[PDB]
RNA sequence: GUUUGACCUCAAAUCAGGUAGGAGUACCCGCUGAACUUAAGCAUAUCAAUAAGCGGAGGAAAAGAAACCAACCGGGAUUGCCUUAGUAACGGCGAGUGAAGCGGCAAAAGCUCAAAUUUGAAAUCUGGUACCUUCGGUGCCCGAGUUGUAAUUUGGAGAGGGCAACUUUGGGGCCGUUCCUUGUCUAUGUUCCUUGGAACAGGACGUCAUAGAGGGUGAGAAUCCCGUGUGGCGAGGAGUGCGGUUCUUUGUAAAGUGCCUUCGAAGAGUCGAGUUGUUUGGGAAUGCAGCUCUAAGUGGGUGGUUCCAUCUAAAGCUAAAUAUUGGCGAGAGACCGAUAGCGAACAAGUACAGUGAUGGAAAGAUGAAAAGAACUUUGAAAAGAGAGUGAAAAAGUACGUGAAAUUGUUGAAAGGGAAGGGCAUUUGAUCAGACAUGGUGUUUUGUGCCCUCUGCUCCUUGUGGGUAGGGGAAUCUCGCAU
RNA sequence: CACGGACCAAGGAGUCUAACGUCUAUGCGAGUGUUUGGGUGUAAAACCCAUACGCGUAAUGAAAGUGAACGUAGGUUGGGGCCUCGCAAGAGGUGCACAAUCGACCGAUCCUGAGGAUGGAUUUGAGUAAGAGCAUAGCUGUUGGGACCCGAAAGAUGGUGAAAACCAUCUAGUAGCUGGUUCCUGCCGAAGUUUCCCUCAGGAUAGCAGAAGCUCGUAUCAGUUUUAUGA
RNA sequence: CGUGGAGGUCAGUGACGAAGCCUAGACCGUAAGGUCGGGUCGAACGGCCUCUAGUGCAGAUCUUGGUGGUAGUAGCAAGCGAAACCACAGCCAAGGGAACGGGCUUGGCAGA
RNA sequence: AAACUUUCAACAACGGAUCUCUUGGUUCUCGCAUCGAUGAAGAACGCAGCGAAAUGCGAUACGUAAUGUGAAUUGCAGAAUUCCGUGAAUCAUCGAAUCUUUGAACGCACAUUGCGCCCCUUGGUAUUCCAGGGGGCAUGCCUGUUUGAGCGUCAUU
């Protein structure tokens, strides 16, 4: 509060009164009478330096970063490892990335759509999110973060047909529109490689979302980032029949001790 | 999940909203479950409680001990069921302050009004 | 507060209303056919695309017939007072079809109308009667 | 210093407004047919942008009279002059098929 | 008529009907107006067209339909945002001050007077009174009002007529929708085991989900209760937005459109002029006020290089976009968590202090339930002792956890006018110090996933996996048991 | 000397923002910047975008203008690299950025005077050599904001009291200063001053200690000795 | 290295005792600190990859609260009962350069 | 040696730190417009079986009536209730009531709980008077209404 700490009529007692020179209140006879006010050390003092409201809140940035990061992100997503290592017990499902039927959308009720995850095999990491349901560490609790739990899979659809409903109580469960694929979803905590369910539709008119060589964009004058290596891999340059042809011989990975 | 955005997902508001509640929304917010037997009869999972209806108790140190409901304490939000009853160290006897949400209706107390209740929420006395 | 802090501690209660849902889904009121054919779920200018009729004239800033028949449908689908009529009766009965002496009368024209004025309304006048 | 941290709730206020004023004027496009009118000054003459409103003459000359365009949903501007050929006649093709697109109820 | 009667003016009343004050004040509109402070002392620049004070409003206010901006193949009420831009411009060119038109957008809505005659009829309104279907209507009476109240007109013109074998047409209920307020109904374990005082915990076994937001319940409850989610059934109000349903529509009535004909008035102690102050960063005293004088009608105001462009002052109304530390009511937070956060989480603007204006704290937590310690006993009282309740009083209305300073008691050690510290060690006290037990090589046997007979089943490339029925150790350590 | 320390707990001081830079990272690149807005949304999130505008992309001048190829956008010299020969050591060729040298184009010079033609005199340039920016973020500097925290003599506005005062705001007023400033380790490591702005005050600079980029890694030098050649 | 909160993760720990508090207890880290045993406790909490800040105290004649020495002293015009003040102690001689000896050096000495 | 002083340890004291909680605060956003001469904001005096603040209320006084809910209130004492219903309740709702003394404060007054006036009036024959009950009497200004006044102006055989 801009008022906190300046809701007092305190005045400093002057020099060579022996005692501190802290501004003091006045009055008389009721114990707030001669103490510190006005001060960042002092009880009942104004702290250093305010919290203002008009702090740097929100961030802006650059809108093609910002693309290039949901490429990324997206993926990610295809990788099977990268899925492992972020979380997600993703051992019993058939194929990365991983592709359902456009039927999954005109799923209506809960029971059925959770009943065709669990045909598909995120049986596991549906049950990785409710076991990992647990109070919140901290002041969080009594400021309406209460509980904390573990992210459960992405099921990215082309166009709802009840599907964003049937999966909204499933805890963990989030689902988005092609369109969108939000970042915060996609990278949860900038951790890449999210566990995500793709439709069929949702997949083929992820073409049409970004791009490639034959199709266009719908992004108003975007392309794909190019890669500045050729391969991802350095090893299978390094261990060439080329590079090996090019090189010096060999030394022990470890000198043998001379003197 | 909340859709609404009429009500609350606040603690602090909801907390406040229950212990400043009036008499009138504590007599909903006391209400007890109907035994098996009774839901099998009625057709109604649970009702609010009064006094002179019988009540088993399923939870607590009291368990499986069953009783009629002596008086309804809406400000401690209790029951006081006659026959569950602490012996003072002086010989006197204190009713002990159970909840109804622990409680278990075995036979009910029809009035009008409770017959009208019954029919209501989807019953058939 | 000072204010706030009394209706906070009194028995009176206070005002409470809930009218925050109301203020995103907002019934259609003025036609019976879009009543019909509108909605809710979708958005305003996704309701008018989905019906057909333009949502906006203008060239809009940033980016982006079932039910016009109907209307067109619905787009498919005066007498003279007792004195006038009686007046015109006097008129006719005296001197038939001539104009020219008809506002030259003085007794039955008294209000000094013209040719074209008279005849109009005995055109009207020759519908309803002979 | 005011900072202006209602700018997602005011976008969430105007659409709300606008929500409103197409459920009370129904069949309605909310807005007025504005013409098209060449911008001032030598830096914008080339920019060609939607004007206030026609005049009496563009009204006159589409086939509708000043008092009846307005209650079409035309707006109309009694000051602004016809002193451009190019753009009198781009106004005029803009009413005419204006007047094609319309349906106007009856009042029965 | 030395009466009397019209008016005008001044009165009156405890008559009839009204209305204004005060509080609140964040925002808005006016009025008034400092100083500390900045450039070197301070007259301007500068704090500052601020704070305080004064007056006045509202849900917004104010502003507003051009006496506008422009110099272009012109824009076109106002308000706000983005940008123009830290540009033009001003500033002992320095502290620095600081726009505007255009452009993009938000929202868009326009109109009413005064102006020349209803003159073939003051066509108008107030009030009283009588009724009626009462935010009103009607009859009757009264007053206002010709020193002008109605209709018609506001420059976008407009009016008077004539011609179209022109075109259009009110208002009142009824039941619905809609809006506001309010009530009511709508899923699924109290299933077993462990631990605990208590299960909401762990484990096993299930259901519901358009409900796994949240809160309560003797500890972390989607499934116990209230809610939440999707729907449904209502009640009482508002209402002209429209859907239907009707009842009545009148009078030579009310307009609109095009052509032809005849006319055709637009605001003065104001514009402007000089000057004294105020206003600004304003260079073409900008804006305003005071004082002096004070216009024009093929007019007048404002701008552009000799003309041309642009509006029409001196009258008024008007939503929305915009502001908002107040009020009313919500929804929230990468906020604070009791020396923090408002001064105040509690008998807080309270206790209390000041003649007074004013100043103004401290102080949250027993338990699940008071089960708040009965009863015996020590003392006039103050407190104890037995005894008990509770899971725990090692929780006692001095009450959750209970830190340090500091205090007592007990035990150990040391002490001849200083202690505490570092390097090293002795003595005294004291604590650590394996539910560690094999490993290997042979030999009895006995079993099996071993040999052997017969199979069955999941899938991907041989170098697969799981899983039955018999037999058999006289070969076999292949494994494990003795 | 002096100022601070009775003891203990808790509180307690370089923060936030705007303006303008530094370097590093990221995106794209002669362009770049979605977020004033509109559309959309599982809703202050995320996801899309129209028209504009911001900054940069082509310069030379003072009122008026003109405009960058004699050109492998140059001639030479060097110049990281690369290629040929050589086991090497070397040599030769091509040579990036960059540097040195000779010039030119363009504009501007000193004249010649056919209103300024034409030819000579020379230099000049955040000039062209043939684009490097824009935006976000981090590190941090400068200045203003209360501005690291606390501490001074005040005036003014409005009010209360009274045989010269107090209360409340402006006001967290202004400091040529006083006291205090909160974790560890490693590594590098001074200065005590040159000259005028006059100094007094604050600085303007050089010196000592680094940071990065560029050529080189050498014959680049040294608080030293020696010979040589003078007063 | 540490603290409050945020995202993510450890299907982390936790009434068979979380956090805190002590402890003549043990281990690790040069250290900031981290880990463990024992005792007390009663409900939430921590490591890891990141984010964020009202983040780390011995001092400010610091602010607040609490508690001492002074002291059962002055005092009340056997009982009742402060305050000022307080780094720490208070033997001499001689030297300790510097109008500095009170801690050191060398001596004399010193009993509760 | 004990005592004494000091150090350490154990157990008590003192104090309220730490941890955890939270019907509180702060900030952001959204919606709406709602005080007063019909007497408000504010002050005072009171009111419950037993009450300090708070909250509620005005001699109808922690309420009365109305409507809904349907059977409590509970710190203690004590009444209740026909509980198959005009109905418990410090319940909810709230439209009808009362609404003390004041306060813009409004009969006159100053700081007098005085100083009155008029109307309506039930009682003490009330013809005298006496008492009770009830409503009014402020200022400015507007629209009227009315009794007037004015050599203010005109008319008048």
């Amino acid at each position: 509060s801009e008022k906190a700490g300046h809701q007092t009529s305190a005045e400093s007692w002057g020099t060579g009164r022996a005692v501190a020179r802290i501004p003091r209140v006045g009055g008389g006879g009721t114990g707030r009478s001669g103490q510190g006010a006005f001060g960042n050390m002092c009880r009942g003092g104004r702290m250093f330096a305010p919290t203002k409201t008009w702090r740097k809140w929100n961030v802006k940035v650059n809108h093609n970063e910002k693309r290039y990061a949901t490429a990324s992100a997206i993926a990610a997503t295809a990788v099977a490892s990268l899925v492992l290592a972020r979380g997600h017990r993703v051992e019993k499902i058939p194929e990365i990335p991983l592709v359902v039927s456009t039927d999954l959308e005109s799923i209506q009720k809960t029971k059925e759509a959770v009943a065709a995850l669990k045909a598909v095999g995120a049986h596991s990491d549906l049950l990785k999110v409710l076991k990992s349901k647990k109070l919140r560490a901290g002041k969080g609790k009594y400021r309406n973060r209460r509980w904390t739990q573990r992210r459960g899979p992405l099921v990215v659809y082309a166009e709802d047909n009840g599907i964003v409903k049937a999966l909204r109580n499933v805890p963990g469960v989030e689902t988005a529109n092609v369109a969108s694929l939000n970042l915060l979803q996609l990278a949860p905590g900038a951790h890449l490689g999210r566990f995500v369910i793709w439709t069929e539709a949702a997949f083929t008119k992820l073409d049409q979302v970004w791009g490639s060589e034959t199709v266009a964009s719908s992004k108003v004058g975007y392309t794909l980032p190019s890669h500045i290596i050729s391969t991802s891999d350095v090893t299978r340059i390094i261990n060439s029949s080329e590079i090996q042809s090019a090189i010096r011989p060999a030394g022990q990975a470890t000198q043998k001790r001379t003197h | 999940a909340k859709q609404s955005l009429d009500v609350s997902s606040d603690r602090r508001k909801a907390r406040k909203a229950y212990f400043t509640a009036p008499s009138s929304q504590r007599r909903v917010l006391l209400s007890a479950p109907l035994s098996k037997e009774l839901r099998a009869q009625y057709g109604i999972k649970a009702l609010p409680i009064r006094r002179d209806d019988e009540v088993l108790v399923v939870r607590g140190s009291k368990k499986g001990q069953e009783g009629k409901i002596s008086s309804v304490y809406r400000l401690k939000f209790a029951v006081q069921v006659d026959k569950v009853t602490k012996e003072k160290v002086n010989g006197a006897s204190v009713p002990i302050n159970l909840h109804p949400s622990k409680l278990v209706i075995t036979k009910l107390h029809l009035d009008k009004d409770r017959k009208a209740l019954i029919q209501r929420k989807g019953g058939k006395l | 507060s000072v204010r706030k802090r009394k209706m906070n501690r009194s028995s009176v209660g206070k005002a409470t209303r809930r009218n925050k849902d109301k203020q995103r889904k907002i019934n259609i009121q003025s036609n019976p056919i879009i009543a019909a054919n509108w909605d809710y779920s979708l958005t305003m200018a996704q309701n008018y695309k989905k019906l057909g009729l333009r949502a906006k004239l203008q060239t809009p800033a940033g980016g982006k017939e079932t039910e016009v028949v109907k209307k067109l449908e619905e787009l498919a689908s005066r007498s003279q007072s007792e004195r006038e009529e009686e007046w015109l009766e006097k008129l006719y009965k005296k001197h038939g079809d001539d104009y020219k002496k008809m506002f030259f009368d003085k007794k039955l024209n008294i209000y000094q109308q013209s040719e074209g004025d008279l005849k109009r309304r005995l055109l009207r006048w020759k519908k309803r009667n002979g | 210093v005011k900072v202006h941290f209602d700018q997602a709730g005011k976008k969430v206020s105007r659409r709300n407004a606008r929500a409103t004023r197409a459920a009370k004027i129904a069949p309605r496009p909310l807005d007025l047919l504005r013409p098209v009118v060449r911008a001032p000054t030598v830096k914008y003459n080339r920019k060609v942008r939607a004007g206030r409103g026609f005049t009496l003459a563009e009204v006159k000359a589409a086939g509708l009279t000043a008092a009846y365009a307005r209650t079409i949903g035309i707006a109309v501007d009694h000051r602004r002059q016809n002193r451009n050929q190019e753009i009198f006649d781009a106004n005029v093709q803009r009413l005419k098929e204006y007047q094609s697109k319309i349906i106007v109820f009856p009042r029965n």
